[PDB]
């Protein structure tokens, strides 16, 4: 979700 | 009157007021709200907007030029956009504009970076769909399995002239792909630090010029902060950058603060009241009084979403 790739 | 904890917000500041949008908690706050935060009062004020309200999103791109309030990509429910809008905020009730901007846009994405300069909003970096468009792209293999998800290291420049999209030709070697890196403008450098890449938070750090669209990287002699993302990077003055925040390689919440000094190059811890706040995700806007205003994130491992301790607390740096 939004935090993905953080 | 005070907004809700959250994470993944935009802030951008006029110097006197930061305008906070956006983001999600433990899901995405509401869209037509703009929370105003006066620095010099320390008082909210919540208004609602109307227009072309963007949709409730995390990891967005926001700037505010002029008191001119413009805003990138991000991530909605349904996924990541590359949709670019802009807010008046000089003035009546506020009304988002959609833009329908001229040029091939960049992909859609959020976890990105800004630099503003002159008429241009440079866009570096962040996290998304696999992309014509100069630059590299890197899957991100924990989103194979929906759509799968990666790393770019794109430039890509919004004039506002026109509101026509395009690329810069650069030379230098490009940071790598990443997102949740921090981008920081200082006359015509465009700092860029850290950042996610595959199984790294790095230490890196780079400027792209603005003028001949060089990229170099710095390397400072002597100690650097540990390697991160999610972190905050502020403009203090002409020399000088602020570092707050962010999340390590192996997870570790930071709450250190370091002041880059530009013309030594070198990194000078901060001692700070608020050591054990560590704060990733979080907002970084400068006072016109000399302060760092951080707002909002997460004060631990967001990735543990039912533990994700979020924050509405206004952490005040005197730099």
């Amino acid at each position: 979700g939004p935090s993905s790739g953080g | 009157a005070c907004p809700a904890e959250r994470s993944g917000h935009v802030a951008v500041s006029d110097g006197r007021h930061m305008f906070v949008w956006g983001g999600y908690k433990s899901f995405y706050l509401p869209r037509e709200e703009l929370w105003i935060y006066n620095m010099e009062t320390g008082r909210w004020k919540k208004i609602n907007t109307e227009g072309d309200v963007p949709p409730s999103m995390s990891g967005s791109c926001a700037v505010c030029v002029d008191r001119v309030l413009y805003l990138f990509g991000g991530h909605h429910s349904r996924g990541n956009t590359n949709k670019f809008y802009m807010l008046d905020s000089r003035s009546r009730v506020l009304q988002w504009e959609r833009i329908d901007c001229q040029g091939i846009p960049p992909s859609s994405k959020d976890k990105l970076g800004v630099w503003v300069y002159k008429n241009k909003l440079i866009f570096f970096g962040g996290y998304g769909y696999l992309p014509k468009v100069l630059g590299t792209f890197e899957f991100d293999e924990t989103s194979f399995w929906s759509h799968p998800r990666g790393w770019n290291d794109h430039v890509h420049i919004l004039d506002t002239e026109t509101f026509t999209w395009s690329q810069p030709i650069t030379t230098g070697k490009a940071p790598s792909p990443r997102a949740a890196h921090a981008c920081a403008t200082v006359g015509n450098r465009g700092f860029v630090f850290g950042g996610r890449y595959r199984d790294a938070r790095m230490n890196d750090l780079h400027y792209l010029n603005l003028d001949t669209w060089e990229w170099n990287e710095l390397i400072p002699q002597g100690i650097c902060p540990v390697g991160r993302s999610w972190h905050s990077l502020t403009p203090v003055s002409s020399d000088h950058l602020f570092l707050f925040g962010g999340f390590t390689t192996d997870k570790q919440p930071l709450s250190d603060a370091w002041t880059y000094c530009i013309s030594k190059n070198e990194w000078i811890q901060f001692n700070h009241p608020y050591t054990e706040k560590p704060r990733l995700w979080h907002t970084a806007c400068a006072s016109d009084e000399g302060e760092v205003i951080v707002f909002g994130g997460c004060a631990n491992n967001l990735l543990v979403h039912h533990r994700a301790a979020h924050s509405n607390e206004i952490l005040i740096f005197s730099v």
